[PDB]
């Protein structure tokens, strides 16, 4: 908790990254927020970052699949939120949960181009989305596809037309 | 955090998916104090004595 | 009889409309859910409230429990108008893909899904309406060696339709949506040019 | 945006307060999410034109047209065309307002975009369905100018003029986007619009709307608890209307976007993978091709059109 000479908030301190002006002693974000102090005693400058918060969300596979899980704790530290499968990402905390270098199409998110999936012991592990196959399909200026065999198939949509006429 | 799930969804089935359940918050666990210096003399120190 | 195995086994098929119907009914779930809030109020039954607090102070409260249900509703009625100029939009849509995919044949570009449309067709639901989309689409093709013409007496032959394709022995016309080759004639081309002008000229007696 | 954290600042005695109002802020801390995922929905629709990411050939074949401007640079820290560039670097807390990560970056958009451009730049309409094609490019231009009823004669009498005519344009096209700031104005106001919006949210906070203090906490330290819950209800309409007042707009704006965004939709299905004959629809001439590329918060396009440029008139029959 803070209390700089009537300024109070909460946060964490650190160095400053930024120097100050003569003129001031607190520094200020878009819409005048304080973004840093400058010491009522010492003549050095911290910076205040926010106390970490963020949403908690469960990864989960269908309970008809089975009952392992991992808990995503949004924009924090793992030593801040814990199980033996702890994985820290820039995202969030997952616990119940690893972490593989390779990408893959994903069902859930955890964002920023970070995956999350139930797999092979199935943790939840985080991935990179990968945007399907890469079809590096080859092309020449010499050469012409002409579609021989053809299929019709049929596909669906279903289109809102109307709501409940409530009173 | 499956219980969390299947509280959330007032549901004891959880079909595969990504779910919200909880909050989490860093709390303070201290404090700091700071003022400026108590080197510039207050007149009350002229008034008495 | 995929259409109906996968709609009849995977709920989450029926998940285009699920959605509309169950946001709709929440809505007015939720209306009647948030009755029981006081809004800050002494109480949340206003006759309560009566009962409760002679009229001079009831007043107070009454009005409070009003503007909170009141409020209530503007968010309700607000989202509805919202959502009814996005449900107009899909029901214009609908009538579109009956002109464009039902009674005609659009070539728009996926429109009703991928390929060229051929035909759809409308079913009825609870608010909204359903369709089959039929299109015609490319499984199988051989890429063959290509030119924009084709090199006769030292004339430039354009198809007059189709594209020039050759199997590696034979030069021929196909369509882009279709392999039937041609043979290549006077009656099947247009000149224009010479064999030094297009890049690429095969040659294929016309 | 957590209304609890923007309403009491980590306060115990607030959040018991908070609860008196039951959910007026809680159903926007749902309308918020329901924006962002259609937000999400939307820039799926835009951009996922394709089926799964395609690859440019190795060889850049491409009749002499320079794609490469329009392409992503792989070389670099940052994976963009020189246009998306020009439009992205000029295109612009505790308070408990956060921003939510999109599942797929810039970045990875720029990848679903080459992608596309890869498509109708090697494959030509026929990319929409079935399995990608092949077709020379120099084919696909005979075939986007008869498919605009215009004779593919003038690509064989005017093939230089064509890829020239071509890269001169999207050369002016960098040099407007790059010296003229009001060029980039269909997103930069886009973005300020939201910004500003967000700005004004956490402005206000600081008003305290005829109360007592513009700090809860001040209101609760310095009032006896139940006079303290009078002007903490009253701070806390006023919060409660900003957030329920933005919400609104953003409902309002988030359809007006997805039009927008299912109008880029239609004008790539119809001119980037398309020859669309609809007079002025993708600006004036016949649409032989179009070609996207990302941005921040939106959707970039290059059309490209058969425009008349001199003519005679003679006597008809
Ligand atoms: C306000 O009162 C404070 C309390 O004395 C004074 O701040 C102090 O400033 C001194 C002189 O710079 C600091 O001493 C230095 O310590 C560092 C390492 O700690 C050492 O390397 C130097 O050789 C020196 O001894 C001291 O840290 C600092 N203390 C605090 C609590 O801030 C300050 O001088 C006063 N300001 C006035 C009178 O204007
Ligand atoms: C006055 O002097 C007395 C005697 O030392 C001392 O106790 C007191 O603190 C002084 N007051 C001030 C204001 O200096």
């Amino acid at each position: 908790n803070f209390n700089f000479n009537g300024l109070t908030g909460t946060g964490v301190l650190t160095e400053s990254n930024k120097k100050f002006l003569p003129f001031q002693q607190f520094g200020r974000d878009i819409a005048d927020t304080t973004d840093a102090v400058r010491d009522p005693q010492t003549l050095e400058i911290l910076d205040i970052t926010p106390c970490s918060f963020g949403g908690v969300s469960v990864i989960t596979p269908g309970t008809n699949t089975s009952n392992q899980v991992a808990v995503l704790y949004q924009d924090v530290n793992c030593t801040e939120v814990t199980g033996s499968n702890v994985f820290q990402t820039r995202a969030g905390c997952l616990i119940g949960a690893e972490h593989v270098n390779n990408s893959y199409e994903c069902d859930i998110p955890i964002g920023a181009g970070i995956c999350a999936s139930y797999q092979t012991s199935q943790s939840i592990i985080a991935y990179t989305m990968s945007l399907g196959a890469e079809n590096s399909v080859a092309y020449s200026n010499n050469s012409i596809a002409i579609p021989t065999n053809f299929t019709i198939s049929v596909t669906t949509e279903i289109l809102p037309v109307s709501m409940t006429k409530t009173s | 955090p499956l219980s969390e799930t299947k509280c959330t969804l007032k549901s004891f089935t959880v079909e595969k998916g990504i779910y919200q359940t909880s909050n989490f918050r860093v709390q303070p666990t201290e404090s700091i104090v700071r003022f400026p210096n108590i080197t510039n003399l207050c007149p009350f120190g002229e008034v008495f004595n | 009889g995929k259409i109906q195995d996968s709609l009849s086994s995977t709920p989450s098929a029926l998940g285009k409309l699920q959605d509309v119907v169950n946001q709709n009914a929440q809505a007015l779930n939720t209306l009647v859910k948030q009755l029981s809030s006081n809004f800050g109020a002494i109480s949340s039954v206003l006759n309560d409230i009566l009962s409760r607090l002679d009229p001079p102070e009831a007043e107070v409260q009454i009005d409070r429990l009003i503007t909170g249900r009141l409020q209530s509703l503007q968010t309700y009625v607000t989202q509805q108008l919202i959502r009814a100029a996005e449900i107009r939009a899909s029901a214009n849509l609908a009538a579109t893909k009956m002109s464009e995919c039902v009674l005609g044949q659009s070539k728009r570009v996926d429109f009703c899904g991928k390929g060229y449309h051929l035909m759809s067709f409308p079913q009825s639901a609870p608010h909204g309406v359903v369709f089959l989309h039929v299109t015609y689409v490319p499984a199988q093709e051989k890429n063959f060696t290509t030119a924009p013409a084709i090199c006769h007496d030292g004339k430039a032959h354009f198809p007059r339709e189709g594209v020039f394709v050759s199997n590696g022995t034979h030069w021929f016309v196909t369509q882009r949506n279709f392999y039937e080759p041609q043979i290549i004639t006077t009656d099947n081309t247009f000149v224009s040019g010479n064999c030094d002008v297009v890049i690429g000229i095969v040659n294929n007696t016309v | 945006v957590d209304c609890t954290m923007y309403i009491c600042g980590d306060s115990t005695e607030c959040s018991n307060l908070l609860l008196q109002y039951g959910s007026f802020c809680t159903q926007l801390n749902r309308a918020l999410t329901g924006i962002a995922v259609e937000q999400d929905k939307n820039t799926q629709e835009v951009f996922a034109q394709v089926k799964q990411i395609y690859k440019t050939p190795p060889i850049k074949d491409f009749g002499g047209f320079n794609f490469s401007q329009i392409l992503p640079d792989p070389s670099k820290p940052s994976k963009r065309s020189p246009i998306e560039d020009l439009l992205f670097n000029k295109v612009t807390k505790f308070n408990g307002l956060t921003v939510l990560p999109p599942l797929l970056t810039d970045e990875m958009i720029a990848q679903y975009t080459s992608a596309l451009l890869a498509g109708t730049i090697t494959s030509g309409w026929t990319f929409g369905a079935g399995p990608a094609l092949q077709i020379p490019f120099p084919m696909q231009m005979a075939y986007r100018f008869n498919g605009i009823g215009v004779t593919q004669n003038v690509l064989y009498e005017n093939q230089k003029l064509i890829a020239n005519q071509f890269n001169s344009a999207i050369g002016k096209i960098q040099d407007s986007l790059s010296s003229t700031p009001s060029a980039l104005g269909k997103l930069q106001d886009v973005v300020n619009q939201n910004a500003q919006a967000l700005n004004t949210l956490v402005k206000q906070l600081s008003s305290n709307f005829g109360a007592i203090s513009s700090v809860l906490n001040d209101i609760l330290s310095r009032l006896d608890p139940p006079e303290a819950e009078v002007q903490i209800d009253r701070l806390i309409t006023g919060r409660l209307q900003s957030l329920q007042t933005y919400v609104t707009q953003q409902l309002i704006r988030a359809a007006e976007i997805r039009a927008s965004a299912n109008l880029a939709a239609t004008k790539m299905s119809e001119c980037v993978l398309g020859q669309s004959k609809r007079v002025d629809f993708c600006g004036k001439g016949y649409h032989l091709m179009s070609f996207p590329q990302s941005a921040p918060h939106g959707v970039v396009f290059l059309h490209v059109t058969y425009v008349p440029a001199q003519e005679k008139n003679f006597t008809t029959a």
